[PDB]
DNA sequence: TGGTCGGCGCCCGAACAGGGACTG
DNA sequence: CAGTCCCTGTTCGGGCGCCG
């Protein structure tokens, strides 16, 4: 007995109508076991063929989780949402939160499953449970409360959720805590000990609220960014040379005062690319400035709230990855490398699913939006394993792209 | 009043639209005897009722033989209706394949009666079925009908049995949850390790079970014993295989002949290893006509050959046995061809298949063999829920250098190396680093855009140079061209500097094949060198060689 | 006679997206 | 600084095979 919050799709927009793709033995048992139980418990009910619309679900595993965990693949829904969260019941960011020596992420998507949902609405959270070898048709579902990793839960929950925050906000007001989808973000200053001890008393306060929490330790103090840097050499090739003349050429595209002139000048003639070119002093102090500029900051670049962050990752090779984040070309407002994630030197696929989950995790922490990523993969690849490795409550929008390296500008 | 058996489905119509209307076909009266016999028994059970006019739509009926029967089926043109009908989300999502089945100690096979007139149509939506009878003249009216039950050629019919049919069946499952059901449309598959009497008694006390919603299972198709029919396969205790497929026996063969063909074997294919389809589908291409007759080359002459010479001998698949391991073996069998076998004891199959899609202007046989692999994956994954361990024919080393020095993420699961040929392996390999003593060719090409004109060329640091013209190209081909030339007129070892991210791109993928005979020529150098190495500078940057010869070229 | 529905598979071609290079 | 043209790759609907 709870007033359900009316929730409506975005203007002239249909739900999600998308296929449930083929899953493995231990996904769809996990998953037949955690919906039964969810019946039972009425946080969900059998549906039919009547309702059109199906979203994909899969499980997933956290990391050391070892416990099957339900994840719906909601990004369909949520941008036929898209107008409902941003507009009326967003979260503001704590733009602190990247600054705090510690940020743990607590899992509070359990509590979601308090509240009931429009009944309106129920027919859009629609789901599908395949069977092995297709022994039986589709098992349908749809939620009849707020279902995790929707944009609606969060949002219809806040009201709820800042009550019970109440308390311990005022007991720690320096304590920073933001929410994003099922997760709860929570930073300090504090010493390791007593960071870990203030996370166990929120838990609490949850507990007599009654919501079970299951947390990930961030450092974003420790984050770093990955510049673009020129070698260092004693002799130059003239294949050195032209590697040097194309990257800064490319790099002028971001920084406009590299000059490119003195250092062109050594290569005037025809010749060898193992020919060795003495550097002339004016290209040492050319080769200098420009050191110089890459060390410097970009010239306005800043933050928009109103678009979009896109994610690019370039694999480097031997285990090292490296990103750049933006939301306009050549401006880039961070970049980085990656390297010894797990699957290092064995598997590509759950590297780069290593990276994209930590890239989103930075920019929910820094700007509280997950990008959209362009992966370097294939899509057949990507689809088939990406489940496999995938370890986290959210799933970021992607697009799949091959651009093969002319130069290695990001990494030496 | 009719009566009411089992809960129905609410069946909307899209919004702001409205019932069929459209007038029936003129059918011959042959035709007309078998439905009027039919329609006239539906009443009395039921499933049919008559309307007075007040019932203002008509939408056209037909009927064809039941295969393999004296019986006629009965088929409601929906089309209009389909088109007007709310959209609902199908529940079947695949075939079952008997390769995934385990074995059973006791199984059976039963049909269901009247499968779509056992279940009741939304009582709000009976109104809109409504369609007119025929007579042998065109005197006698005949009357209308609404059906009170789900109807044949309606969009709605095979979601709405299919999840009707699994809420009856759930109930018995879990009563007896040792008991495996395969439920297909009304076909189904019940297998048990209980003894045969034993296991008779659940199937005829199932058979009560469904008879309390009104499904009926005659003993006319029900299969006590091997081997059943069952998805267009024979299932014996041990053992399965397709049901026999006849391949056309044509001595002149029209377009939609090879598409019979092709489709019959690649259903072959699923047990029959090494079918191959690629020259019979070279002959589909870009053809008008399906009546259109089409000579056969002495290619797809050959393949047909063969393939039908493994039709010749019988062969079959086993059942799955979740204890042992699943193993996939692929073979190339060249021009992008390949084929796979998965099988737990060696050399008992499970299935076969084949992979021979190309994919890319440019590709090489690693790039298939990866997507090969990912396909298989996929199919384990629906028929047995896992991924099979690969044995593939391409050396550990072989694709360690490949998907190391990718610049995509790339990936096969778990697999080992079997020695069986023709090995996979790349042609050539691009140095990393410029090469000492070796000639540098600086190469560029261009065209003009009206013209289609241009000039190829390169300057080296010897001294040697060439230029040649040609004639209705593209910047991009003559920057190829310009390549080409260079590979040519060097010595075994070549540093050739390029501008052409274009050109650069498709080489540093070692492709092996291409759509562009230009691109196969420069591959057929590639592999003659001992070393290559390929580097890029920016155009117009006034740098080295790349802009003398870009004076040339330009000229 | 020619004609319905849903599912999955293949191979095809056409229509569309988008990224570089070059043209004014 | 737009607007093309190349060239490539994706999607989608058509035919057939197979199952109800
Ligand atoms: N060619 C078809 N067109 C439309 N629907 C079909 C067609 N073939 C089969 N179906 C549907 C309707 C049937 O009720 C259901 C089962 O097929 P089927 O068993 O062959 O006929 P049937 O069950 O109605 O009669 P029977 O039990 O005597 O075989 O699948
Ligand atoms: O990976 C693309 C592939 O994913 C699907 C279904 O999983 O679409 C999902 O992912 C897209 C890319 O992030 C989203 O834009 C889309 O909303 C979501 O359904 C397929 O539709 C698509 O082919
Ligand atoms: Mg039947
Ligand atoms: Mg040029």
């Amino acid at each position: 007995p709870i007033e359900t919050v009316p929730v409506k799709l975005k203007p002239g927009m249909d739900g999600p109508k998308v296929k449930q793709w083929p899953l493995t033995e231990e996904k769809i048992k996990a998953l037949v076991e955690i919906c039964t139980e969810m019946e039972k418990e009425g946080k969900i009910s059998k549906i039919g063929p009547e309702n059109p619309y199906n979203t994909p679900v899969f499980a997933i595993k956290k990391k050391d989780s070892t416990k099957w965990r339900k994840l719906v693949d909601f990004r369909e829904l949520n941008k036929r949402t898209q107008d409902f969260w941003e507009v009326q019941l967003g979260i503001p960011h704590p733009a602190g939160l990247k600054k705090k020596k510690s940020v743990t992420v607590l899992d509070v998507g359990d509590a979601y499953f308090s509240v009931p949902l429009d009944e309106d609405f129920r027919k859009y959270t629609a789901f599908t449970i395949p069977s092995i070898n297709n022994e039986t048709p589709g098992i349908r579902y749809q939620y009849n409360v707020l279902p995790q990793g929707w944009k609606g839960s969060p949002a219809i929950f806040q009201s709820s959720m800042t009550k019970i925050l109440e308390p311990f906000k005022k007991q720690n007001p320096d304590i920073v805590i933001y929410q994003y989808m099922d997760d709860l973000y929570v930073g300090s200053d504090l010493e390791i000990g007593q960071h870990r001890t203030k996370i166990e008393e929120l838990r609490q306060h949850l507990l007599r609220w009654g919501l079970t929490t299951p947390g990930y330790e961030l450092h974003p103090d420790k984050w770093t960014v990955q510049p673009i840097v020129l070698p260092e050499k004693d002799s130059w090739t003239v294949n050195d040379i032209q590697k040097l003349v194309g990257k800064l050429n490319w790099a002028s595209q971001i920084y406009p005062g590299i000059k490119v002139r003195q250092l062109s000048k050594l290569l005037r003639g025809t010749k060898a690319l193992t020919e060795v070119i003495p550097l002339t002093e004016e290209a040492e102090l050319e080769l200098a400035e420009n050191r110089e500029i890459l060390k410097e900051p970009v010239h306005g670049v800043y933050y928009d709230p109103s678009k979009d962050l896109i994610a690019e990752i370039q694999k480097q090779g031997q285990g090292q990855w490296t990103y750049q984040i933006y939301q306009e070309p050549f401006k880039n407002l961070k970049t980085g490398k990656y390297a010894r994630m797990r699957g290092a030197h064995t598997n590509d696929v759950k590297q780069l699913t290593e990276a994209v989950q930590k890239i989103t995790t930075e920019s929910i922490v820094i700007w509280g939006k997950t990008p959209k990523f362009k992966l370097p993969i294939q899509k057949e690849t990507w689809e088939t394993w990406w489940t496999e490795y995938w370890q986290a409550t959210w799933i970021p929008e992607w697009e799949f792209v091959n651009t093969p390296p002319l130069v290695k500008l990001w990494y030496q | 009043v009719p009566i009411s058996p089992i809960e129905t489905v609410p069946v909307k119509l899209k919004p702001g639209m409205d019932g069929p209307k459209v007038k029936q076909w003129p059918l011959t009266e042959e035709k007309i005897k078998a439905l009027v016999e039919i329609c006239t028994e539906m009443e009395k059970e039921g499933k049919i009722s008559k309307i007075g006019p007040e019932n203002p739509y008509n939408t056209p009926v037909f009927a064809i033989k039941k295969k393999d029967s004296t019986k006629w089926r009965k088929l409601v043109d929906f089309r209009e209706l389909n088109k007007r009908t709310q959209d609902f989300w199908e529940v079947q999502l695949g075939i079952p394949h008997p390769a995934g089945l385990k074995k059973k100690k006791s199984v059976t096979v039963l049909d269901v009666g009247d499968a779509y007139f056992s279940v009741p149509l939304d009582e709000d939506f009976r109104k809109y079925t409504a369609f007119t009878i025929p007579s042998i003249n065109n005197e006698t009216p005949g009357i209308r009908y609404q059906y009170n039950v789900l109807p044949m050629g309606w969009k709605g019919s095979p979601a709405i049995f299919q999840s009707s049919m699994t809420k009856i069946l759930e109930p018995f499952k879990k009563q007896n949850p040792d008991i495996v059901i395969y439920q297909y449309m009304d076909d189904l598959y019940v297998g048990s390790d209980l003894e045969i009497g034993q296991h008779r008694t659940k199937i005829e006390e199932l058979r009560q079970h469904l008879l309390r919603w009104g499904l009926t299972t005659p003993d006319k198709k029900h299969q006590k014993e091997p081997p059943f029919l069952w998805m267009g396969y024979e299932l014996h205790p041990d053992k399965w295989t397709v049901q026999p497929i006849v391949l056309p026996e044509k001595d002149s063969w029209t377009v939609n002949d090879i598409c019979k063909l092709v489709g019959k074997l690649n259903w072959a294919s699923q047990i029959y290893p090494g079918i191959k389809v690629r020259q019979l589908s070279k002959l589909l291409r870009g053809t008008k006509a399906l009546t259109e007759v089409i000579p056969l080359t002495e290619e797809a002459e050959l393949e047909l050959a063969e393939n039908r010479e493994i039709l010749k001998e019988p062969v079959h698949g086993v059942y799955y046995d979740p204890s042992k391991d699943l193993i996939a073996e692929i073979q190339k069998q060249g021009q992008g061809q390949w084929t796979y076998q998965i099988y737990q004891e060696p050399f008992k199959n499970l299935k076969t298949g084949k992979y021979a899609r190309m994919r890319g202007a440019h590709t090489n046989d690693v790039k298939q063999l990866t997507e090969a692999v990912q396909k298989i994956t996929t199919e384990s994954i629906v028929i047995w829920g896992k991924t099979p361990k690969f044995k593939l024919p391409i050396q550990k080393e072989t694709w360690e250098t490949w998907w190391t020095e990718y610049w995509q993420a790339t990936w096969i699961p778990e697999w080992e190396f079997v020695n069986t040929p023709p090995l996979v392996k790349l042609w050539y390999q691009l140095e990393k680093e410029p090469i000492v003593g070796a000639e540098t060719f600086y190469v560029d090409g261009a065209a003009n855009r009206e013209t289609k004109l241009g000039k190829a060329g390169y300057v080296t640091n010897k001294g040697r140079q060439k230029v040649v013209p040609l004639t209705n190209t593209t910047n991009q081909k003559t920057e190829l061209q310009a390549i080409y030339l260079a590979l040519q007129d060097s010595g075994l070892e070549v540093n050739i500097v390029t501008n052409s991210q274009y050109a650069l791109g498709i080489i540093q993928a070692q492709p092996d094949k291409s759509e562009s005979e230009l691109v196969n020529q420069i591959i057929e150098q590639l592999i003659k060198k001992e070393k290559v190495y390929l580097a890029w500078v920016p155009a117009h940057k006034g740098i080295g060689g790349n802009e003398q010869v870009d004076k040339l070229v330009s000229a």
